[PDB]
């Protein structure tokens, strides 16, 4: 990587920098709200 | 470091960034030229002996 | 995404206290940093990556 984000091929005695080990992204879920909200469909279908 | 300040650590902001090119490596190599001397200064302030 | 709060991270576990009227929490760059789950009612943490 000191090969690959300085740009070059032959590198010098020191430190540098190449990246960091942030957590990458693996999935996407979601969680929204309780409903309590059931359409009157009882008599719907279950009327006599 | 440069993609985590202007992007939020995402990978369709990433990718964007490469087409502006080279205005970051520009940015890190004159903070690292303040944050060299910085070290410089106090070997030549304290360290005369 | 919780609430319609789009966004990525780490979702770790806290104990902050939350007013039953107070959802979300910021910080100092003004970004939605500690939420509560809709379903439910705990705080879940201040961590990002
Ligand atoms: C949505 O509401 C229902 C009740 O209307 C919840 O069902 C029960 O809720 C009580 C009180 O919160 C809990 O003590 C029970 O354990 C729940 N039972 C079940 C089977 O869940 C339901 O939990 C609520 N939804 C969520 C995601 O919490
Ligand atoms: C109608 O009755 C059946 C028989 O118990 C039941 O399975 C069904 O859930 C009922 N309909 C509704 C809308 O609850």
């Amino acid at each position: 990587e000191t090969k690959c984000t300085l740009k070059s091929f032959t590198v010098e005695k020191g430190i540098y920098q190449t990246s960091n080990f942030r957590v990458q992204p693996t999935e996407s879920i979601v969680r929204f709200p309780n409903i309590t909200n059931l359409c009157p469909f009882d008599e719907v279908f279950n009327a006599t | 470091d440069c993609t985590m300040y202007i992007c939020g650590d995402s990978t369709e902001c990433s990718n964007l960034l490469l087409q502006y090119g080279s205005f970051c490596t520009q940015l890190k190599r004159a903070l690292t030229g303040i944050a060299v001397e910085q070290d410089k200064n106090t070997q030549e302030v304290f360290a005369q002996v | 995404n919780f609430n319609g709060l789009k966004g990525t991270g780490v979702l770790t576990e806290s104990n902050k206290k939350f007013l039953p009227f107070q959802q979300f929490g910021r910080d100092i760059a003004d970004t939605t940093d500690a939420v509560r789950d809709p379903q439910t009612l705990e705080i879940l943490d201040i961590t990002p990556c």
